[PDB]
């Protein structure tokens, strides 16, 4: 898979007040994320926990709590500005780690190379009753 | 500048749309694939900002709407006083309203409701009012059905202009935009024109008309051969009989020395004994002084001129050091989104409701107002009660507003932008300010009740126990009482009579206003309001501030205003919708005002109504057992709300009978709410799937396909069902004990 | 006698009752004028409330212990005007109305899109198959003798 | 003109029109036969 | 692994899920059992919130992509403190 | 007299010292 | 986040950083006991004043005892927590880092042995402390009004 990460570096942060949408004391001890993006012009921009503030130029770098939130943020500039993102995950002992694209492409269209986790090749019908299956591990979609 | 810039016939009134049901909506005009289409057409027909994208058509359409609400209004005024005109006994309550019961509606005999067209006095049989027109009739001399006549025949006259005017306004000549955007010159009339010259020509209205008239009634004479209004302006002499300095013309006014009109304009205070309503020159006095007062406001703002403000170059004067730049392009957001105004205007018109429906008590304006007992009740619960709908309605349109046109890239400020970028703390402290005053409100009740049920009376919270004092109130009342003898010579006595100070107001063996104590009850009870006011006020805040954007949904907004959950996941996502934090508020509200409007049912009978004695000894209507049964929940139960229901639940075979039976029907759909409010819906669906079935059986399958109502609408009817029994139930307690007792 | 309960042709509490409804109506009219219309009316109501006692006094009905009506319902003709005939009437309404209803909806089912004509009524088609009720027990009576009236394995789409 | 037809075909009006005339027609019955309890005719 | 995603072949491929998936966790694949020969997966189930908007959206006869729920974490429950 | 020796201990004493038991145990972690 | 002048300022971190719970230049166990003595003067006033004997010419002792199996309680549910949160022989929680970044010695007083010394200190505190306000209550009481 020629579709390496990015290393997320430490670049500057948009400008913003700093304000009680931000990180918890489990960003402090479990887990947080980091997205990241370059931008085209100062623009202003709601985040996704408050208020809105302005990006720089160049490559940003925002921190925030839960996937979701970054992803949603990453909805919003692919949906009202066009550009490209990415967001990482970080663990206390100091490692990142690199989520959304896994290839580079979106996850939208077709791109030979992801293995196939999770398919039953049946209709939904098919699927059998919790007795013949009882006082076992297996369940009727496994 | 500012012109006259209007458009011509944008919309033809052709019928052709009539036909085809939602028409507005590309989806709806397709037609009823399900039974779900025809709640949802009537569920968006007003939601116009969802019909178009420019906000000129909008305008115009709530511009017409605005003329529909005031040709309805006309409408029931004029039903109103044609009723008082062709069916009551006015002229019989005219001659001595001291112990005549206002009726003013009959029933048709026909299935047994003759009963209803009960014994009301002075010859005449029908369905007893509260409403209280009788005192404003009286007020402004009516003392003529040829008046109330005539009069409702102008309101449908005027009835039918407004209609007219609102047709032609949106069909024919629909304004444009520089013409509604432009708030300058409306402030500006409404401001000196519309409530200025209204209370200029009442005052009008009433130092020409009815201070004669009604002095000549209190003096005492039958209204037959009372001199009619005209023939009091157009020959001078009488009113010069009645007033010597009203017979100088004009030139003591113009001259500056007013003081010669101050028989008739004067500033008397306190209530009127022969009517224990308000002097009439007072009230005089004051309709014109507001009147001025409103005409020299009218003038600030540059509308065409050189001289005078912009609503622009106000706000960004203000910027402080914490804040930052201030209200900086605050005007765009306030004259760019209808919803911001509903909501503004909702919110201030509640709160002048709810103080009028106060002021009202304390100070009776209308004449034998304070002695007609149901009427001066029903009028205060009633404001009450539209004045929390319209809280709630601006609270819900804010939160509308927030999500729909709220945006920081033209839309901007950076005053809301900083309100919001720290609400967790706002939610935070206001939920621990609420918990707090509610144990320290209700806990103290429940003690009170527990070691009263134990045997430990002098463990108690009251007067003859552990004592807690309202001493703020009794200084402010003490004050009040001793402040027209320094601060305010101009007075006679104290602006109210329910301050602390002075005697007693009776007319026809009724009292009418005394003073008023507060005990440990009070401060209880004063504390109750206070919690459950910021429990409301906590409900409907966090629905405001957390439309947008929430810490569990990331992006609430984009899913819109009002959807149901956004599925089971994450342990549960119910409920989180603004619209549903108003739906949730509604019966904190709902709440509020019921415990409100009982305690001052119960503080009236238990100490200021009743009836005084030929010596002077006063029997009040209850006993006055309020500061010695209001501190303990099973009290309530018993003093007042079992005791005091008596007389609805005797009713049957009465006049009073139909009071009774709406007590049932009341509790009835407050059942009735809850079999929608607990319930969910796919097992209404499957149900409905299996009554399908049964039909299909018989070739009756519907092709409008049946289908349980969809999640919100559940609630909503929940809701609306709820509010509807409880509002009823203490409505036909209310005015059955009050009128049957009373 | 069913159960011991007289007719108020002959029972006593039944007059009983009578007696003290006129007499409250009455010391209620007077109040008034001899002649003002709402005492008219009043005694009016008293001669109708009296002439509703005597027609119950000329019906059969049975009479409760306490002074009260009380229907007997248990399938002896003797007493049946007032079940059996309103309810088999009753009943010819209903069929009426329910013959009626799925009449009309059999008849629009043919169409482009019959919700159109579910929701905005053919009223011209309405007119023409409405007063057809005095068919509906033979009518239907046939269609159960030719099977036409229910069906047996189409149960979803039509 | 034939737009208005459609429009009075719509079930509200015609549900509200076609209520009157019941309901007038039951008080009318109701008036033509007071309290009418039983059936006194066979 | 907190919840479980399961996709059946009555998937026509119309990759309307991913487009509303809100944290990144199905994705389509190249399949020859439609027309667009794609067909769904779920190699994501870990950040799998429990949402049913993706299922609230496959137009099919009556489902192609279930969720079944099963115990709960840390992430499957958008906590944030 | 023995209710007043018991009451008190099936109160406050036994029900405080089940309750402090049954939260170290649900608090475990082997 | 958000710095107003509440969360910071000079004297407001100069207070909370002086009172015994984050002073870590002393003893856990000492700074138990002042607070716990803190606590005991603290809570026999209200307890006392308005217990259900105040009436009756025992309730100085009355309240006074009160107070101590209220302490006695909340030392009892002191060592739970700490029984519960901290283990024998783990690391500690306590915030490491100070406002300008002086990597600071893990606070003794966030380990089990530590908090098992603050508890201690506290109970032992709270008895003393009910006890003295006792003694300067209904002995030495002329200054006062109770
Ligand atoms: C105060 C009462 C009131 C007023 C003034 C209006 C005003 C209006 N309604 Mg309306 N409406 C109301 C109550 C009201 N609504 C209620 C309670 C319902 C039931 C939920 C509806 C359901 C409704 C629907 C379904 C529609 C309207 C529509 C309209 C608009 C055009 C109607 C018209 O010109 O008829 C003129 C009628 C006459 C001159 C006389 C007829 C008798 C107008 C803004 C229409 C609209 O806005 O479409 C874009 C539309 O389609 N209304
Ligand atoms: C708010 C408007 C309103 C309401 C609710 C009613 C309600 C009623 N009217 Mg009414 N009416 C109204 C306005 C209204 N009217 C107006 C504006 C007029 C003048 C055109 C009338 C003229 C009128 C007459 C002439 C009669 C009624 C009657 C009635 C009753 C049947 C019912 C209580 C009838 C009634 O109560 O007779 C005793 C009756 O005969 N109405
Ligand atoms: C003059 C004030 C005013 C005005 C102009 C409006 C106007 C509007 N409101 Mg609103 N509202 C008001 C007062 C007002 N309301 C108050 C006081 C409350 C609190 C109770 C609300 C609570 C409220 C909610 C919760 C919602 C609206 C919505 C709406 C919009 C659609 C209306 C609709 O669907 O009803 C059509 C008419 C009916 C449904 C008739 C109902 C009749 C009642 C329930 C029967 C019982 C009456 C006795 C419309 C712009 C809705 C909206 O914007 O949808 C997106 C919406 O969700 N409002
Ligand atoms: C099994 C329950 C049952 C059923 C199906 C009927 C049904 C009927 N009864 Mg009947 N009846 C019932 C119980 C029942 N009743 C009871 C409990 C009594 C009192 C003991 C009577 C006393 C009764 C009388 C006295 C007469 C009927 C008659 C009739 C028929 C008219 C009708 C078919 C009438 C009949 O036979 O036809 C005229 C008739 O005269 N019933
Ligand atoms: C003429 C139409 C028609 C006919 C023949 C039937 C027939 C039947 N219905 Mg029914 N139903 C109808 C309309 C009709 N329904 C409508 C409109 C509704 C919605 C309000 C229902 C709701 C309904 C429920 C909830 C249930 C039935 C049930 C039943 C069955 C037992 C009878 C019963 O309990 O009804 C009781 C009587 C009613 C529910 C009253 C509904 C009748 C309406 C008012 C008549 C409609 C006439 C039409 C709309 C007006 C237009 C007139 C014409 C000019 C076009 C029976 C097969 C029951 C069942 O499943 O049995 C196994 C049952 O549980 N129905
Ligand atoms: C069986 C349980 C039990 C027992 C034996 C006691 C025993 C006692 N209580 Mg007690 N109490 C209890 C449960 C109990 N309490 C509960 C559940 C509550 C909360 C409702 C209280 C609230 C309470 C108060 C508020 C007071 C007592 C007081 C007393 C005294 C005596 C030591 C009094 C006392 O000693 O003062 C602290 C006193 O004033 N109790
Ligand atoms: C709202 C909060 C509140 C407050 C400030 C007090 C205040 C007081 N309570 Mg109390 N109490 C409350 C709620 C409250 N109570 C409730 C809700 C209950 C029932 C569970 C009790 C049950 C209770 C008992 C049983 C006793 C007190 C006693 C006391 C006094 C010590 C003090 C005046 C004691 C007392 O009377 O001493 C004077 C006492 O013995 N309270
Ligand atoms: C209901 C609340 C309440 C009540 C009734 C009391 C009652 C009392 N307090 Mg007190 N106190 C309270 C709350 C309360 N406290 C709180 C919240 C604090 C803050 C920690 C204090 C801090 C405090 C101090 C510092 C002192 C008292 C003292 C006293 C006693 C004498 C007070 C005097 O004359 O001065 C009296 C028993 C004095 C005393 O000698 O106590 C015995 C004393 O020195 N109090
Ligand atoms: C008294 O407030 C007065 C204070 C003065 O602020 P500014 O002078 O910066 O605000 C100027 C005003 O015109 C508002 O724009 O208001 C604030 O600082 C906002 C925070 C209020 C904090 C309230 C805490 C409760
Ligand atoms: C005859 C008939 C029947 C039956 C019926 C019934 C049974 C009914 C019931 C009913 C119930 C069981 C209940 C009810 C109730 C009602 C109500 C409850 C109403 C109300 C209304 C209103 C309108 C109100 C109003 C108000 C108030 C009072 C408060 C606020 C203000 C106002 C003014 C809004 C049958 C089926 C056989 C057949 C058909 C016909
Ligand atoms: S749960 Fe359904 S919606 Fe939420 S992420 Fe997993 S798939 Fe997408
Ligand atoms: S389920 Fe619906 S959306 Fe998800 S893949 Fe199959 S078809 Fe496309």
């Amino acid at each position: 898979g020629f579709v390496p990460p990015q290393l997320d570096p430490s670049t500057p942060s948009p400008i913003f007040g700093g304000s009680t949408g931000g990180l918890l004391r489990k960003a402090q001890v479990e887990e947080f994320y980091v997205i990241t993006w370059t931008s085209p012009k100062e623009q202003v921009f709601e985040m996704p926990t408050g208020g809105a503030a302005i990006m720089r130029e160049g490559p940003n770098l925002l921190k925030l709590a839960r996937k979701e939130q970054c992803l949603a943020l990453g909805n919003r500039l692919r949906s009202k500005y066009k550009i490209a993102y990415q967001f990482y995950r970080v663990f206390p002992n100091g490692e990142v780690q690199y989520l959304h694209p896994k290839d580079g492409v979106y996850p939208e269209k077709v791109n030979a190379g992801r293995q196939g986790v999770g398919q039953n090749f049946r209709s939904i019908g098919k699927n059998v009753s919790p007795i013949e299956v009882k006082f076992t591990g297996k369940n009727s979609f496994d | 500048e500012v012109k006259i810039v209007v458009d011509r016939d944008p919309v033809k009134t052709s019928f052709e749309e009539w036909a085809r049901p939602g028409h507005f909506s590309r989806t709806l005009a397709k037609g009823p694939d399900t039974t779900t289409w025809i709640w949802n057409l009537h569920a968006d027909a007003h939601d116009f900002d969802s019909h178009t994208g420019d906000l000129e058509e909008i305008s115009r359409k709530v511009f017409s709407a605005h003329f529909g609400q005031l040709s309805i209004i006309f409408l029931w005024l004029s039903g109103m006083y044609f009723h008082g005109a062709r069916f009551s006994n006015y002229e019989a309550w005219l001659s001595d309203p001291t112990h005549i019961g206002p009726s003013a509606q009959v029933v048709w005999p026909i299935v047994g409701q003759e009963i209803l067209n009960g014994d009301v006095g002075g010859g005449f049989r029908g369905i007893q009012i509260t409403s209280g027109f009788f005192q404003l009739w009286r007020a402004s001399g009516i003392t003529s059905e040829l008046q109330l006549y005539c009069t409702a025949i102008g309101a449908l006259v005027f009835a039918a202009l407004m209609l007219f005017a609102g047709w032609f306004h949106y069909h024919k000549a629909a304004p444009k935009l520089a013409w509604f955007q432009d708030v300058e010159s409306m402030l500006n009339h409404h401001l000196a024109g519309l409530l200025g010259l209204g209370s200029l020509s009442w005052a009008g209205h009433q130092i020409h008309v009815s201070l004669p008239i009604n002095q000549f009634l209190d003096a005492g004479v039958d209204p037959k051969e009372i001199p009619l209004p005209h023939e009091f302006i157009l020959n001078r002499d009488l009113l010069a009989q009645l007033y010597p300095s009203f017979a100088e013309g004009a030139t003591p006014f113009f001259t500056l020395n007013w003081s010669k009109y101050a028989e008739f304009l004067t500033f008397r205070g306190g209530l009127d004994p022969v009517t224990g309503g308000l002097w009439l020159t007072d009230i005089a006095h004051h309709h014109l002084a507001i009147a001025i007062l409103f005409l020299i406001a009218g003038h600030m703002y540059r509308t065409n001129w050189g001289i005078g403000h912009g609503l622009k170059d106000i706000l960004e004067a203000h910027k402080g050091p914490f804040t930052g730049q201030g209200h900086k392009g605050l005007y765009e957001i306030l004259t760019t989104s209808w919803h911001a105004q509903l909501s503004l205007n909702l919110a201030m018109l509640g709160s002048t409701t709810i103080v009028v429906a106060h002021h009202m008590y304390s100070m009776p304006p209308y004449p034998y107002l304070a002695t007609d007992y149901g009427t001066q009740l029903s009028l205060f619960t009633h404001h009450m009660w539209i004045g929390g709908f319209l809280i709630v309605g601006a609270a819900a349109h804010a939160a509308i507003f927030m999500v729909r046109d709220y945006d920081p890239t033209t839309r901007y400020n950076d005053l809301l932008d900083r309100v919001l970028r720290h609400r967790d703390a706002i939610i935070s402290h206001l939920n621990w300010v609420c918990i707090f005053l509610g144990f320290h409100s209700f806990g103290l009740y429940i003690h009170n009740d527990t070691m009263s049920a134990l045997g430990r009376p002098q463990d108690m919270f009251s007067d003859t126990a552990i004592q807690l004092q309202p001493i703020f109130a009794q200084w402010v009342q003490n004050i009040h009482a001793t402040a027209p003898g320094v601060t305010a010579p101009g007075a006679t006595t104290s602006t109210s009579l329910t301050w602390g100070g002075g005697e007693l107001v009776a007319v026809g063996g009724k009292v009418a206003l005394l003073p008023i104590p507060l005990g440990t009850a009070d401060f209880l009870v004063h504390h109750i309001h206070a919690f459950t006011i910021h429990v409301t006020v906590l409900i409907l805040l966090k629905g405001v501030l957390f439309a947008r954007s929430s810490r569990l949904i990331p992006d609430k907004a984009n899913l819109g205003f009002r959807f149901p959950c956004d599925g089971p996941g994450r342990g549960g996502t119910c409920q989180v919708s603004a619209w549903d934090h108003v739906f949730l508020g509604l019966f904190w509200m709902y709440n509020a005002i019921s415990v409100v409007i009982f305690h001052f049912s119960w503080k009236m009978q238990s100490d200021v109504w009743g009836t005084i004695s030929d010596q002077g000894v006063v029997t009040h209507i209850t006993g006055g057992n309020f500061a010695q049964s209001s501190i303990t929940i099973n009290g309530w139960l018993r003093d007042f709300l079992w005791a005091q229901a008596s007389q609805v639940i005797q009713s049957y075979g009465s006049s009073l009978s139909a009071y009774g039976l709406f007590f049932l029907g009341a509790h009835f759909v407050w059942a009735f709410s809850l079999m929608f409010l607990f319930s969910g819906r796919g097992y209404w669906q499957e149900l409905i799937e299996s009554i399908v079935w049964a039909h299909n059986k018989l070739k009756v399958a519907p092709a409008t396909q049946p289908r349980a109502l969809s999640i919100i609408q559940g609630r909503a009817v929940g809701v609306t069902h709820y509010l509807l029994g409880g509002i009823a139930t203490t409505w036909a307690f209310f005015l059955a004990r009050i009128i049957a007792v009373g | 006698d069913i159960a011991g309960l007289t007719p108020c042709k002959e029972s006593k509490a039944f007059a009983k009752r009578e007696k003290q409804s006129v007499k409250k109506l009455n010391s209620s009219l007077k109040k008034y004028a001899p002649d003002s219309a709402p005492a008219l009316a009043i005694q009016a109501t008293i001669d109708k409330t009296k002439r509703r006692f005597e027609n119950y006094g000329k019906f059969g009905l049975l009479c409760g212990s306490d002074g009260l009506p009380h229907l007997i319902v248990s399938g002896d003709q003797r007493h049946w005007g007032e079940f059996i005939t309103p309810g088999v009437l009753f009943l010819y309404i209903a069929g009426w109305i329910g013959w009626v209803g799925r009449s009309y909806l059999i008849a629009v089912s043919g169409e482009k899109k019959p919700a159109m004509r579910e929701i905005i009524i053919d009223v011209e088609l309405a007119a023409r198959i409405i007063p057809r009720g005095f068919i509906w027990p033979v009518a239907a009576y046939r269609e159960l003798i030719n099977g036409d009236l229910v069906v047996d394995d189409a149960d979803i789409g039509y | 003109m034939r737009d208005i037809k459609t429009y009075l075909s719509v079930a509200p009006v015609l549900s509200t029109l076609w209520f009157g005339a019941l309901a007038g027609l039951l008080i009318e019955i109701n008036r033509l036969f007071p309290d009418a309890l039983s059936f006194p005719f066979f | 692994m907190s919840h479980s995603v399961k996709i059946y072949d009555t998937c026509i491929g119309c990759t309307q899920c991913v487009r509303a998936c809100p944290t990144d966790v199905l994705e389509m694949i190249p399949w020859d059992g439609c027309k667009a020969k794609q067909i769904a997966s779920a190699p994501r189930t870990e950040d799998c919130v429990g949402c049913k908007r993706c299922e609230s959206a496959c137009p099919t006869d009556f489902l192609s992509v279930r969720v079944y729920l099963g115990p709960e974490t840390t992430r499957s429950m958008a906590l944030s403190y | 007299n023995l209710p007043s020796i018991f009451v008190p201990l099936v109160g406050l004493v036994f029900p405080a010292i089940a309750m402090t038991s049954l939260f170290l145990y649900v608090q475990k972690k082997k | 986040s958000l710095e107003t002048p509440v969360t910071s300022s000079p004297l407001v971190a100069w207070y909370l950083s002086n009172l015994p719970a984050y002073r870590t230049a002393v003893s856990p166990l000492l700074r138990g006991i002042e607070v716990g003595l803190a606590h005991g003067y603290l809570l026999v006033g209200p307890f006392a004043l308005t217990g259900p004997l105040r009436n009756t010419p025992v309730h100085g002792q009355a309240g006074t005892l009160g107070a101590i199996g209220l302490v006695s309680i909340l030392s009892v549910c002191l060592t739970m927590y700490g029984v519960a949160s901290f283990n024998e022989g783990e690391p500690s929680t306590a915030p490491v880092l100070t406002l300008t970044g002086r990597k600071k010695e893990a606070d003794k007083l966030q380990t089990a042995e530590g908090w098992s010394q603050f508890t201690g200190g506290f109970f032992f505190g709270g008895v003393s402390g009910a006890v003295w306000a006792y003694f300067l209550l209904y002995v030495l009481d002329l200054p006062y009004f109770f």
